[PDB]
């Protein structure tokens, strides 16, 4: 999680305003439940030395 | 010259000191190599980096902060993290053990053997330091390690250091949300021994901080980064005064004379005025009236606090960003002739004002607004005294029956000091009505 | 025309010095304007005892 | 020739200052970098009044700037004329006020008094005669009621035979910001009736009534309100300045004025204030200024004297007029408002005359009045002092910095009897 939010900067294909109003809740919400599973979690440098 | 030290005592208490340095870091466009661009602002280090970084002839900015903890977990995940470059290595106090959620472990057993060694690392940063106005404590009531480790090096800091201000920032216990029972134990005890010593405990809860998200921000799912977010902004915006400047310049000594009232009870209340979502912000406009109106609206306060059952003493308010002093007057002004608001009739006056011109910012990748007129409303209510009166009563059951006193009186400890703290807690009520009774 | 119409619209035209990043006229008016004197900048010569 | 040093005080009067000093250069047209551009003589004698010379044509003035805050002196220093000021002017401390008046009138001070001691007096030698000195700062300030009480109170000692004026602004009355304002005050005006002789008071909340009466332009900067009182004070100094058939001395003016050596305090007063299609639509004439400068809007300081009555009033015209209409003016109100003063003095108005324009009007004035409209302030104080004192708020700093209920006690006794004073004479 750290990763993510901090170094990772969070998802990047995502939509930025993917958030307006929507159906059941007819409001702004189609932004973030999924959260970002994507691209090498464990490639820091010392781990290959 | 006007320079603070910034302490994070707790794995809870250092990722909230990890998100503002983060955010401290925006500002003043600091990458995270530790170096500006071209631009030349490097030097003996003398710069509005000088009350918060340590950029010396070496170039890298060194942030006057010491994160200390007990499990190397966290601490060492942030040292792999983007700026622990910047990170000195060993002001990233990191421990081998625990403290098992005991205040009297993390305030005996453990807090001895590295007090010393913060010791030495606080003296080093004392004598590298000018001004040094005050300390900047991140901690937590409730603290694994906040509690303990935080209450002896605090007695530790004021006998040797008396002559300075010490600042408390400590999330308060959830009244109603317990993720731990021993809760009631080391709160209370951690309350006793501060009381009389402690200069300005800050509290906070997270609940109403959830409360306000799906209210106006909309967000029924946040995450901590948004909760280290808002209260980082909260600093952020305390610490523009010493960043820069305004039509008038306060400081933290004011703070202290005028918001404390009376000796032991220095517990005020800060609050956020422009708590709005992004797009609100965009089809709408923002003035002093009716934010003075939202700051001072309840449910705008993130403790479940209810004014009308107390009395206000103190309301300092903190305008940053674009503000004339014309409206600001008045609008308070209409706020003294407002029947509702029941300052107590000791104060005539109550109101510290602070104006900033620096605009709040947003953060990349954040969810604040686009701030152009911002305020930080700390303020004392009576209104507070049943929180401990929540507490008491949750304590007084389960003394009683002596619920896992064993682990306590098993680590060398006894009943007597305990004792202690339920008449101090009474002693404070008692004084919270005297004072509230006219 | 709102409240404050008539001068708001003739001032900007005498005050020529507006500043163009958003916001920044206090920052830019921070030392303040020139509403204590005449339009004209110079009445100095006159040896008038 | 008789002289004047300024004592920059404060840190409201640290933008005073900077806003008092840069009007008398751009009246005297001296250029930001010191050149003075030689356009007046008058103005080229009567420089040595307020400014020294240093080489190359650069009137160095001779003002004091004191604070302890580096900050607000870095500000003004990177403001239009801080090259005009001198860094030999600029003493200071390494300590944050707390704005606590103990501290500053105890504790900082003490290691500040003695340099601050040391630069007045050696450009008390570098001039030669003074009439006396001015200080800009305020009575509520934190710091600056520490320090000028403490340097009015060794400056008595060290020539009690000058011009000790005094010039603080009164903070807003409705609301103080500072909750121990009215302790400060308090403190600080027992030995300003003590020490001084001269006393300006003035308001910020007046001037904000004013902004909405003839400057109507909704949002002004505190500079701009700066610039409203340093023209006032600009007047009260054109006098001595400026050549004219007109007694300029503040001697001159203070024994016309103090009718009984405990009256201190003084209201100023003004001359046209302007609004937007006005400056084109006033025929600029002494009735309409008379009217206007005898207007209870117009008036500025604390409020309305229409409440009391009117001891001593002295007005200063600045322009091409003549001693005719002045005296049947005069005459006019005399006639116009009789009752209104006291019966005690009978031609109580002290008229002077500067033949001299301002820099961009011709007909103008300043005003300095005593009159019975300081008893609602005092009185105000009393009852916030008397509830706060009733119950001892706010008070362990200063039994902590070593001060005690001792001196607070003699310190409304002496404003109570300034209450029945004022009361006295006119009551
Ligand atoms: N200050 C802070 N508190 C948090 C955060 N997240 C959750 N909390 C709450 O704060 C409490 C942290 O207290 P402790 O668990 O005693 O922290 P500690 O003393 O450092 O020692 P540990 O028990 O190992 O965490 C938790 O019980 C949470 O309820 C956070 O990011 N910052
Ligand atoms: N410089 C300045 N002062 C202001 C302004 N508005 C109000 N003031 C008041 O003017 C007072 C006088 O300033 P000082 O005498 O220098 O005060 P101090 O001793 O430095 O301590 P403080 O009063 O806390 O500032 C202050 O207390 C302010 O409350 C403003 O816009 N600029």
């Amino acid at each position: 999680t750290y990763d993510d939010h901090y170094n990772r900067h969070n998802y990047n294909p995502g939509l930025p305003a993917l958030r307006t109003w929507n159906g059941q809740k007819l409001l702004w919400l189609p932004e973030k439940s999924d959260f970002p599973l994507v691209a090498p979690p464990t490639n820091y440098g010392l781990l290959e030395q | 010259m006007r320079e603070c030290i910034s302490i994070h005592v707790g794995q809870a208490g250092v990722q909230i000191g990890n998100a503002c340095w983060e955010l401290y870091c925006l500002e003043h466009g600091i990458q995270p190599d530790g170096q500006m661009p071209s631009d030349k602002t490097i030097g003996g280090g003398d710069d509005s980096f000088n009350t918060f970084f340590s950029e010396t002839g070496a170039g890298k900015h060194v942030p006057r902060a010491v994160f200390v903890d007990l499990e190397p977990t966290v601490v060492d995940e942030v040292r792999t993290g983007t700026y622990r470059q910047l990170f000195h290595p060993e002001q990233l106090i990191t421990g081998k053990e625990d403290a098992a959620n005991n205040y009297a472990r993390g305030h005996y057993t453990i807090g001895k053997e590295i007090v010393d060694l913060v010791l030495d690392r606080i003296r080093k940063l004392a004598d590298l330091c000018t001004g040094l106005q005050g300390f900047l404590i991140f901690h937590s009531f409730g603290g694994g390690t906040g509690s303990g480790f935080a209450s002896l090096l605090m007695e530790r800091l004021s006998v040797d250091y008396g002559k300075k201000s010490k600042l408390e920032f400590a999330i308060y216990p959830a009244p109603q949300v317990s993720t731990a029972v021993v809760e009631p134990y080391n709160s209370i005890l951690t309350t006793h021994t501060t009381l009389e010593h402690s200069d300005c405990a800050f509290m906070v809860d997270n609940e109403a901080i959830y409360d306000i998200c799906r209210r106006n921000l909309d967000i029924e799912r946040p995450t901590y980064t948004n909760l280290n977010r808002l209260i980082g902004q909260i600093v952020s915006s305390i610490t523009a005064s010493l960043r820069f400047d305004g039509a008038l310049n306060v400081d933290l000594t004011e703070f202290q004379t005028n918001l404390v009232p009376y000796p032991r009870i220095h517990f005020p209340l800060a609050t956020y005025a422009p708590v709005i979502s992004a797009e609100k912000a965009y089809h709408e406009q923002l003035s002093v009236a009716e934010i003075t109106n939202a700051c001072f609206e309840p449910a705008n306060q993130m403790v479940k606090c209810d004014p009308r059952h107390g009395k206000y003493m103190a309301c300092c308010m903190l305008y940053r960003g674009d503000v004339v002093p014309k409206d600001v007057n008045a609008a308070i002004a209409t706020i003294k002739t407002k029947r509702t608001i029941q300052f107590v009739d000791w104060c005539p006056t109550g109101f510290k004002v602070g104006i900033n011109y620096q605009p709040p910012t947003v953060v990349p990748g954040g969810d604040l607004a686009k701030v152009q007129r911002a305020v930080c409303m700390l303020s004392n209510t009576t209104a507070i005294a049943e929180a401990w009166a929540r507490l008491d009563h949750k304590f007084d059951l389960m003394y009683a029956k002596r619920a896992f006193v064993h682990w306590y009186v098993g680590e060398g400890m006894e009943e007597g000091e305990f004792s202690e703290a339920r008449e101090d807690l009474a002693a404070l009520e008692k004084d919270y009505e005297e004072v509230g009774v006219d | 025309l709102l409240y404050n119409w008539e001068e708001e619209r003739a001032t900007n035209q005498l005050d020529q010095i507006p500043p163009l990043q958003d916001g920044s006229e206090s920052y830019f008016f921070r030392h303040g304007h020139q509403g204590l004197l005449t339009t004209q900048p110079q009445s100095p010569m006159s040896s008038s005892t | 020739m008789r002289e004047i040093v300024h004592l920059q005080a404060g840190q409201c009067g640290n933008q005073i200052g900077a806003k008092f000093w840069e009007v008398i250069s751009d009246e005297h047209g001296i250029d930001p970098t010191g050149t003075y551009h030689g356009d007046s003589d008058l103005q080229l004698e009567r420089i040595n009044v307020y400014y020294n010379e240093a080489t190359g044509g650069k009137y160095v003035p001779r003002a004091v700037l004191v604070d302890l805050e580096p900050g607000t002196m870095d500000s003004v220093r990177s403001g239009p004329f801080g090259q005009i000021f001198r860094p030999d002017n600029f003493v200071f401390g390494q300590s944050g006020a707390g704005n606590n008046w103990a501290k500053g009138h105890y504790t900082e001070g003490a290691e500040l008094v003695d340099s601050v001691l040391d630069v007045v007096r050696k450009e008390a030698e570098s001039c030669d005669c003074l009439q006396g000195f001015q200080l800009t700062h305020s009575l509520g300030g934190g710091t600056g009621s520490g320090m000028g009480t403490l340097l009015i109170s060794k400056i008595r000692e060290e020539y009690p035979d000058r011009i000790m004026n005094t010039f603080s602004v009164v903070p807003s009355p409705k609301v103080s910001d500072t909750v121990v304002e009215p302790y400060n005050a308090t403190l600080s005006v027992h030995q300003l009736v003590e020490n001084t002789d001269e006393t300006y008071c003035i308001d910020n909340e007046a001037l904000y009534d004013i902004c909405f009466r003839t400057l109507k332009l909704t949002t002004p900067t505190y500079g701009d309100l700066n610039h409203l009182v340093s023209a006032t004070m600009s007047g009260v100094t054109t006098c001595l300045r400026f050549p004219g058939q007109l007694n300029a001395d503040l001697r001159k003016l203070a024994v016309n004025m103090v009718p009984f050596p405990r009256l201190h305090f003084f209201m100023p007063g003004f001359a046209p204030l302007t609004s937007r299609g006005s400056q084109q639509y006033r025929a600029l004439t002494v009735p309409e200024l008379t009217q206007q400068m005898f207007d209870a809007k117009n008036m500025m300081a604390a409020c309305d004297p229409r409440h009391g009555r009117y001891l001593t009033v002295a007005a200063v015209f600045r322009g091409r007029m003549s001693m005719k209409e002045v005296d049947e003016q005069m005459l006019n109100v005399q006639n116009k408002n009789s009752s209104y003063f006291v019966e005690w003095i009978p031609n109580n108005v002290k008229t002077a005359v500067c033949d001299i324009p301002p820099r961009g009007l011709k007909m103008s004035a300043t005003f300095i009045g005593n009159s019975t409209a300081i008893q609602e302030l005092f009185k105000r104080i009393s009852e916030q002092f008397t509830a706060m004192f009733r119950r001892k708020a706010f008070l362990h700093w200063y039994t902590g910095e070593g001060m005690d209920e001792m001196e607070f006690t003699e310190a409304e006794s002496n404003m109570n009897d300034l209450v029945s004073e004022y009361q006295q004479y006119q009551d």
